[PDB]
């Protein structure tokens, strides 16, 4: 239960409200606020929201948003950064995993408008190789 | 600016490459061979010790040794000769340049740990270290955060559940037998049909013929009666030196092992029950969502149908008031590796890192509290 | 009231001889000799094949092949002439109305088994037969019922635990070296001293050679060592020309190659280390008495020193708890036609018989069935 010090989760769960994040690259961006309710078929989201009680504490939610084209790194990276974000609470929030046209009712439930997918999305950081890949083509003359 | 390095040291099959790829860009098995005859022609090549790949290709002239037996490390010379192999002739980077990521199995003990800190801090000097577990990357590269995983490759098979992105070590099961005794069985049952396969050097070509040629059967009796009343299922291969063998129900007789023990004459559980119980040992809240997430890792889980009879058999013991999904990427003879590269590519990495100075000042017993 | 004929084809000898007697009536090796000189005096009695003794006689001038090669057997038409030898002109019986016990190597061949079967009831027309494994037919004729067998003739070596009259099939361990290669190493290592046999007439002679002047060392370097500081250990032997050899060290490396395989190449360990691993794959509670009942058998088990060499090599390997007691009885070249001879002549054996009926409404798979 190792803390992470990322800059950005300093502004996470402090007042009662909803906060997503996408991810780009091995790393989260904040989508802003009017982008909200509507994700990209292509990629990866964090879903946050946090409640107040009457006793006084503030309970925590997680999801993560996985879309049909979304790649193995944009899922992954998701469900690490949900992981780490658990890790920098006191492991007081509920993980949940949504995908795109199966999500829960509760998860229709946040979204006032409802649920709008766009097509594309920002690329993967993967580069492509091939395990154990040679294309050579050379010729050498050994003389003396 | 500099990239980090991931390192999967499988037991038989070791896979290397660079963080932030998609694959690994090595994939070699780790073996340690040595010769048996005198080199007379002097002069021209001769080494003491042949490691990897380069030992697979003269593997007639050779004995081999594995440097890991059932998933964790026992010989440690020859575990340095494979780092080694890794580092300089694989790989072709200088370690006191790249960062290293490693991983290790499910409830390695602690001086295993330490011993891999010390040389790799000591032996090869790298700025940065980390060790990681098989399992989690397998279930981080699947991208999911809670389920059970089977991953099952040359040495040991593992059942591990992982509830909130961290593994129950109450509930992680060892079975022990892997792609290793099934060859060995393949060895066995290919007596009868006259083919004799003794020493080390042909064990590899066994494994090939396992590879190939195998399959998981949805019914067993069925298929046994079927191959000996028809000859529909008999298939020829062709061995290196020109003669054509022919296999008829040893093709699926031998990965049936894995879910009967008695073959080999063990008397532990088939790999089906031995998640159920696991599962039964876990908490009564948290099995709705690990009945569904049923995550197969590793080499021996390649065979095709073992997913559709891996589902009959536990849909035939669970309770029927619930559902059972089987999910089988096809990359998950790497998954440890992307899992890998994922976790080392990622901007809350860099202060998860053991640095230098830290293992200076703390000796090789930070990995116990930074790798946690 | 007939009397069954108890018939051990080994892969050198053939022991025939009747049920309920203590030895065997014909003992003779089995081999197949023909002609390869021109014939130029007429009439006479040259015939176009010797078997037998018949081929020992006449050796000079035949060419000799022996129909079992390594356990498996080759040629068939030649296994049915040294069955027609040894029922018609050994035993002089009509094989018709007697029942048949023949002996049989494990982890053999399946299609030997049938075929063996395919012959007795359809050319010679037994009225039963059976097929017992020579371990458990050793072990029976020592009165133990409990033990380890090391089985060594001279087409195979096998390693055979038995418990409760059950041979256990996961442990039993076979490696091709015997009696036929020590003879052929002999041979190489007979140039050293310039002595030359490529024929195998010479072959038969350095067979005798063997069997006379060799003996197992008890330490292999301090023999070497006394071999080469004195002379006291060289022996003399006479060729059948007259001519006279010298043996030294030579004596005790030939027995060696038992111990070290590497002698003739092999990366396979010695026979004390398959004993030992043959041991290690039972149940631990079983341990106790394989250890303390390790009977020997088979014609190269007879060397001098052999069975002194197998405890001391056994007891290094074993923890020192375990008591060590290797049991070499003198009759140990003929104890699986003892045991055998026994086994068919009991009141309780005629329903394990597998008779005509069965057979011909059963086809050949009959013995797959009845003979365990
Ligand atoms: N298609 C296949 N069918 C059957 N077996 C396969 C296949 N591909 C690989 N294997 C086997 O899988 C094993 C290697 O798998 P993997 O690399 O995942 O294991 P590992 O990391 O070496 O082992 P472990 O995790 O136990 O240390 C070998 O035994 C190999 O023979
Ligand atoms: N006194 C002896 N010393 C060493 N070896 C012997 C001796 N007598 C027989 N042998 C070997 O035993 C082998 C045959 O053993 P046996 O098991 O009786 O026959 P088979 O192998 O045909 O069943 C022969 O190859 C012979 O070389
Ligand atoms: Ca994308
Ligand atoms: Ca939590
Ligand atoms: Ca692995
Ligand atoms: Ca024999």
């Amino acid at each position: 239960h190792m803390v992470v010090e990322h800059p950005e989760f300093l502004k996470a769960g402090k007042e009662p409200g909803l906060q997503i994040w996408r991810v780009e690259k091995f790393d989260l961006v904040p989508v802003p606020t009017n982008l909200y309710g509507d994700f990209f078929t292509g990629d990866a989201y964090v879903i946050l929201k946090t409640v107040q009680l009457r006793n006084g504490n503030l309970q925590y939610d997680l999801h993560y948003w996985l879309g049909n084209e979304c790649s193995q790194d944009e899922s992954g990276a998701a469900a690490i950064f949900t992981v780490q974000l658990d890790d920098y609470l006191n492991g007081r929030a509920v993980q949940h995993r949504e995908v795109q046209g199966f999500e829960s009712a509760t998860f229709l439930g946040y979204f006032k408008s409802g649920l709008k997918y766009k097509k594309g999305g920002v690329a993967s950081g993967f580069k492509h190789v091939v395990p154990n890949e040679v294309v050579v083509q050379r010729l050498f003359q050994v003389k003396g | 600016e500099t990239t980090a390095l991931v390192c999967d040291n499988g037991s038989g099959l070791v896979k290397a490459g660079f963080a932030g790829d998609d694959a690994p860009r090595a994939v070699f098995p780790s073996i340690v061979g040595r010769p048996r005859h005198q080199g007379v022609m002097v002069g021209m090549g001769q080494k003491d010790s042949y490691v990897g790949d380069e030992a697979q290709s003269k593997r007639g002239i050779l004995t081999l040794k594995y440097p890991i037996e059932h998933g964790i490390i026992t010989n440690w010379d020859d575990m340095e000769k494979i780092w080694h192999h890794t580092f300089y002739n694989e790989l072709r980077v200088a370690p006191e340049e790249h960062p290293t990521l490693l991983t290790e199995a499910p409830l390695n003990p602690k001086a295993n740990r330490e011993k891999m800190t010390q040389i790799m801090f000591e032996t090869f000097n790298v700025p940065a270290m980390y060790v990681a577990i098989q399992a989690v990357l397998s279930l981080y590269a699947s991208g999911r955060t809670t389920g059970i995983v089977l991953d099952s490759g040359d040495g040991v098979t593992h059942n591990v559940p992982i509830y909130e992105g961290y593994a129950l070590p109450h509930a992680i099961m060892r079975l022990d037998l892997a792609g290793r005794d099934l060859t060995d069985y393949l060895m066995k049952i290919l007596t009868e049909r006259g083919y004799s396969f003794v020493t080390t050097a042909e064990r590899e070509i066994v494994r090939d013929i396992k590879e190939k040629l195998c399959y998981v059967a949805l019914d067993f009796e069925n298929e046994m009666a079927t191959a000996a009343s028809s000859s529909s299922l008999e298939k020829s291969y062709e061995l290196p030196d020109g003669q054509v063998i022919t296999i008829g129900n040893e093709r699926f007789r031998c990965p049936e092992t894995l879910f009967q023990p008695s073959f080999i004459g063990m008397e532990s559980a088939g790999i089906h029950e031995t998640t159920y119980n696991s599962i039964m040992k876990c908490d009564i809240d948290i099995r709705k969502d690990l009945y569904a997430n049923n995550v197969m890792s590793g080499g021996t889980t390649m065979y095709p149908g073992i997913a559709d009879r891996m589902q009959k058999e536990i849909t035939a013991l669970a309770p029927s008031t619930m559902k059972i999904k089987i999910i089988a990427p096809p990359e998950r003879k790497y998954s440890v590796w992307i899992g890998g590269s994922i976790l080392a590519s990622l901007s809350t990495f860099q202060q998860m890192w053991i640095t230098k100075q830290e293992y200076d000042e703390a000796g090789p017993s930070i990995v116990h509290r930074k790798c946690f």
